């Protein structure tokens, strides 16, 4: 049975997969081909019933596509839309509907990346318009707007525990460490060699001065913000590294998403432990189960919701 | 009357989006033809075998809508010049796919960015698409005045923005365009879509775009200031550039989201319509020249060829020209015959090249003003024009005017003249052979006789115009030298060009020619200081003439006779464009050559670099004697 307001079918291009603290799967999907080029938001309190539409807890459609997604708390959903808007949608009191809280058109091009800051009162967005905007979720406004980059903004990642700190990476080849407390907030960091364009960023969930980045060539790199010249790097993929996700474990695992249609799971030394060729198209997200730590869920453009058992 | 477009990178439903931009008043729409985020694979499995459709169907709009209202846009992930081989190969395949689809749709224009220095492979793939078939479709190269790297906020603590002046660096995006269109061999299908930023660069950086084929101007919503009532407006400097671009008749494109959210998107449009309506109106010359902008014409050879009726008609509808001729005669008559002799002395006036008689009438009007007695001889070689003259002489002029049907160099005059009047001048003064004509006639001018005009001087100026270079290049005719079109001058209303240096005098002739051995041949060296970085495409030619004393005519822009629209400037092109840096001198050499049968010009640039001698022996261009 389909909930009220929920669309009859889901758009083929699965963009985001986000497990909530309780274990309920949040889905982001875009219609990238055919007549209508829009998107939708889905909730699966039963993650084993996704992508099947008639077996969801909540569903809604968005005006335009969904380039990026993020859980704002336990009821809020922050969306990066093709429209140029950063949208905030809120779960029903019964968690059966997904209602629009705000839709602000602040960016001049597609919004591709969103990360909510450690508190949950603020968020950062990155668009093809080369800008980075710091938002006030409560006030429904842009607090700050930064034109630090020279090409489109590929990834923005808020610090695990600092509301002033966040990472960014662009097609201008710069990885920028941000601190809103400094008069000049960004700082250019990374390895000595310029190399290949950065495409994905992932803060370490335990070491607050360590993160990982993926490049356009399939290389995953381990970076220390302090020593500001990388030591560890593994050519994990044959194509672009789309995303990097850390497992909830005390000694976390690193999931590697790619355009090569595969998923890899790496250790502390960036060594391969698992690999999944389950997808037949681009892998667009990864989300580790909060309930079963060894379970990892991925979505792709092949409309598959694969549940991996990670050893 | 501004033709405008809406740039969108998000179109959920094509029909609703089209109707939306239509209601807002936009003439066309720039939109993706494939979803901007829909990255496609062509080599690697499994992503290669992705099920279709790859985009939205052509059936969604009528053929007419596609041909007229849609401007395609290349997908932002297509990076043909990427450092990653896999990306380079894939973007080549994706670029071809997108361009082929837009050609399939019959799109009038398609946009591609120049957002970096190296676009060699983007040029190789586009050029290849142009040479795959034969079509009219335009390619608008989306290029900004200021590169993003040069307009980024000074917020990177360890990587600061340069506060030093870099004259050449500030002109870096022009070089991107220059190199891209050089590689594509100046295809007439490749034009500029010039993106204007919030902060304008130095005027030199802007001027660097003069003479370039700008077909569209892209204005982001962000550059618009907010006025006291809350309406989007522009700075006085942004207005200056808008007015400049309005003259070039570009299509204005609005990009970005609505930042003046209280008002609608048509407020950005309304401002442009307001600016368009509040410019100086088309003055007598600008209204006349309309239509002839950068339109190349062969200069007339009225000696070798007999001019048509409607040509003399056009010559005639120039009041200022003949007003001045009248005044020059009126002045000469008073100087030649005093008030005491006002009834004893009858001045013998000879109009040499009388056409349909505007100078015969102007001489009569000059006499009925100076209150003096005149005898007229209206000499004309064109027997067709003579029919007009003899029907005029019978019905009006009477015995006062003697119509002579002869070549002025052959005519055996019964008596001598006090004044010989003529209008044998071309856009380059002596190009219609005024010197040779008047030398053959000066035997029948009294020993103290006057010539109106008495003196003429031509002027040259170096110009930059990629539009006019390409316009000439396209003048290739079968059954002749494939490079002949560059070895000939053109009468053109120069519009999209840049004058690289102040006009300097070239050739001077004086009548009567009191010289014992008359030589109309000339060799002249001109040194033109250039204070800009540029590309030399040719030389604009002009003239000035002394009819009598202070009574003159001029087409030299600094001294152009006001309201006089008879002569348009002349153009001497060069076969190969020449790069000129700031501070360098353009040295040109010009010769006026002749034999017994023909006259011509030869020319060559000798600095900063040499050109070949243009028109050796008059091989491509001669004027018949
Ligand atoms: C040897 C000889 N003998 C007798 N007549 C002679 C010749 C050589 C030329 N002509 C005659 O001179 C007349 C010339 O009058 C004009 C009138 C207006 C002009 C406006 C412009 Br713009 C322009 N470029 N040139 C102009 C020329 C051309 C047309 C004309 O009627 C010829 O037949």
């Amino acid at each position: 049975n389909l909930p009220p307001n929920a669309p009859a079918c889901m758009e083929r291009q699965l963009e985001a997969a986000r497990y909530r603290s309780d274990g309920a799967l949040l889905l982001g999907a875009s219609s990238l081909s055919g007549r209508c080029w829009a998107g939708s938001l889905w909730l699966f309190k039963d993650p084993c019933a996704a992508p099947n539409e008639g077996f969801c807890s909540a569903g809604v459609q968005t005006e335009a596509g969904v380039a990026d997604l993020t859980w704002v708390g336990e009821r809020g959903i922050l969306v990066a839309s093709d429209s140029g808007a950063v949208e905030l949608w809120e779960l029903d009191e019964n968690e059966t509907l997904i209602v629009s809280k705000f839709c602000k058109y602040e960016h001049d091009d597609i919004v591709s990346t969103v990360s909510v800051l450690s508190s949950g009162t603020q968020a950062v967005s990155g668009s093809k318009d080369i800008c980075i905007k710091v938002w006030d979720l409560a006030q429904q406004v842009v607090l700050s707007s930064y034109r630090a980059h020279a090409a489109q903004v590929t990834c923005v990642a808020a610090s695990p525990h600092k509301d002033s700190v966040f990472l960014s990476c662009s097609e201008d080849n710069r990885i920028l460490l941000w601190d809103t407390r400094c008069p000049k907030p960004a700082s250019q960091i990374g390895c000595s060699a310029p190399g290949y364009l950065p495409t994905s960023l992932a803060w370490h969930p335990q070491q607050s001065e360590v993160f990982v980045f993926g490049d356009e060539n399939g290389t995953v790199s381990l970076v220390d913000t302090k020593s500001t010249s990388c030591v560890l790097s593994s050519a994990v993929h044959s194509q672009c590294v789309t995303g990097l996700v850390f497992s909830p474990h005390s000694v976390p695992f690193l999931a590697s998403l790619s355009e090569d249609c595969s998923l890899a799971v790496l250790d502390s030394s960036l060594s391969e432990l698992f690999r999944s060729q389950a997808h037949r198209d681009f892998v667009r997200d990864a989300t580790w189960s909060p309930l079963n730590h060894s379970l990892l869920t991925t979505v792709g453009w092949d409309h598959q919701v694969v549940h991996h058992v990670v050893p | 009357r501004v033709s405008s477009g809406r740039d969108l990178n998000c179109v959920p439903e094509i029909a609703d989006t089209l109707g939306a931009v239509a209601k807002q008043g936009f003439d066309f729409l720039c939109m993706p033809v494939f979803h901007p985020r829909f990255k496609r694979e062509f080599i690697q499995e499994p992503a290669k075998n992705r099920p279709g459709p790859q985009t939205r169907s052509d059936l969604l709009l009528s053929g007419r809508d596609w041909n007229t209202l849609i401007v395609g846009k290349l997908s932002p992930w297509i990076r043909p010049d990427s450092k990653v081989e896999k990306i380079r190969r894939n973007s080549e395949a994706a670029m071809l796919q997108e361009l082929n689809f837009g050609a399939y749709l019959g799109l009038p224009a398609f946009l591609l960015p120049l957002n970096q220095e190296d676009n060699t492979n983007l040029a190789r793939v586009l050029t290849n698409h142009i040479h795959t078939g034969h079509h009219s479709s335009m390619f608008w190269m989306r290029v900004p005045l200021v590169a993003p790297e040069d307009l980024r906020d000074d917020i990177i603590e360890n990587a600061p923005t340069t506060h030093t002046e870099e004259y050449s660096g500030e002109e870096k995006t022009w070089m991107w365009w220059h190199n891209f269109r050089t590689l594509c061999d100046y295809s007439k299908r490749i034009a500029v879509a010039l993106e204007i930023g919030a902060d304008l660069p130095s005027n030199h950086v802007i001027d660097r775009w003069l003479g370039e084929p700008i077909k569209a101007a892209i204005l982001p919503t962000s550059i618009f200031l907010t006025n006291k009532k809350g309406f989007p407006v522009l700075s006085k400097m942004h207005q200056r550039l808008i007015f400049r671009l309005l003259k070039l008749e570009v299509q204005f494109i609005i990009t970005g989201t609505n930042h003046h959210s209280e008002k609608e998107f048509c407020s950005y449009l309304q401002y442009l319509e307001y600016l368009s309506q509040n410019r100086p109106p088309p003055n007598a010359y600008e209204l006349f020249a309309k239509g002839y902008e950068d339109y190349l014409q062969s200069p007339l050879q009225p000696l070798m060829d007999n001019l048509e009726s409607q040509t003399y008609e056009v010559f005639e509808k120039d009041p200022i020209k003949y007003s001045q001729y009248q005044q020059a005669i009126y002045k000469c008559l008073l100087d030649r015959v005093p008030e005491e002799e006002k009834d004893t002395n009858v001045q013998v006036l000879m109009v040499l090249g009388a056409g349909r008689g505007p100078l015969v009438n102007a001489s009569l009007r000059a006499a009925k003003q100076a209150d003096r007695r005149i005898k007229l001889y209206a000499v004309e070689k064109n027997p067709n024009a003579v029919v007009t003259l003899e029907n005029w002489q019978f019905e009006e002029w009477g015995s006062q005017v003697t119509v002579v049907s002869s070549d002025m160099r052959e005519w055996v005059a019964p008596e001598k003249a006090d004044i010989i009047v003529s209008e044998l001048l071309g856009s380059f003064a002596d190009n219609e052979l005024s010197p040779e004509c008047l030398d053959g006639a000066q035997h029948f001018l009294k020993d103290d006789g006057v010539s109106i005009p008495g003196e003429y001087t031509s002027f040259l100026a170096p110009i930059s115009s990629s539009k006019l270079y390409n316009e000439v290049r396209a003048c290739r005719e079968k059954d002749r030298d494939p490079e002949a079109q560059f070895e000939m001058p053109y009468v053109v209303r120069l519009h999209n060009f840049h004058q690289l240096s102040a006009p300097q005098p070239c050739f001077t002739f004086s009548h009567p020619n009191r010289d014992p051995m008359i030589d109309n041949n000339r060799y002249c060296t001109l040194e033109f200081p250039v204070e800009v970085n540029t590309v030399l495409h040719g030389f604009a030619g002009y003239f000035e003439t002394v009819l009598y004393q202070d009574i003159t005519l001029s087409i030299r822009p600094e001294t152009h006779s006001p309201g006089m629209f008879s002569w348009f400037p002349i153009l001497f092109p060069i076969k190969q464009p020449i790069t000129v840096r700031e501070g360098q001198t353009i040295c040109v050499r010009f010769w006026r050559c002749s034999n017994s049968k023909k006259v011509w010009y030869e020319w060559a640039v000798t600095a900063p670099v040499c050109s070949a001698i243009h028109n050796p022996t008059g091989r491509s261009y001669t004027i018949g004697l």
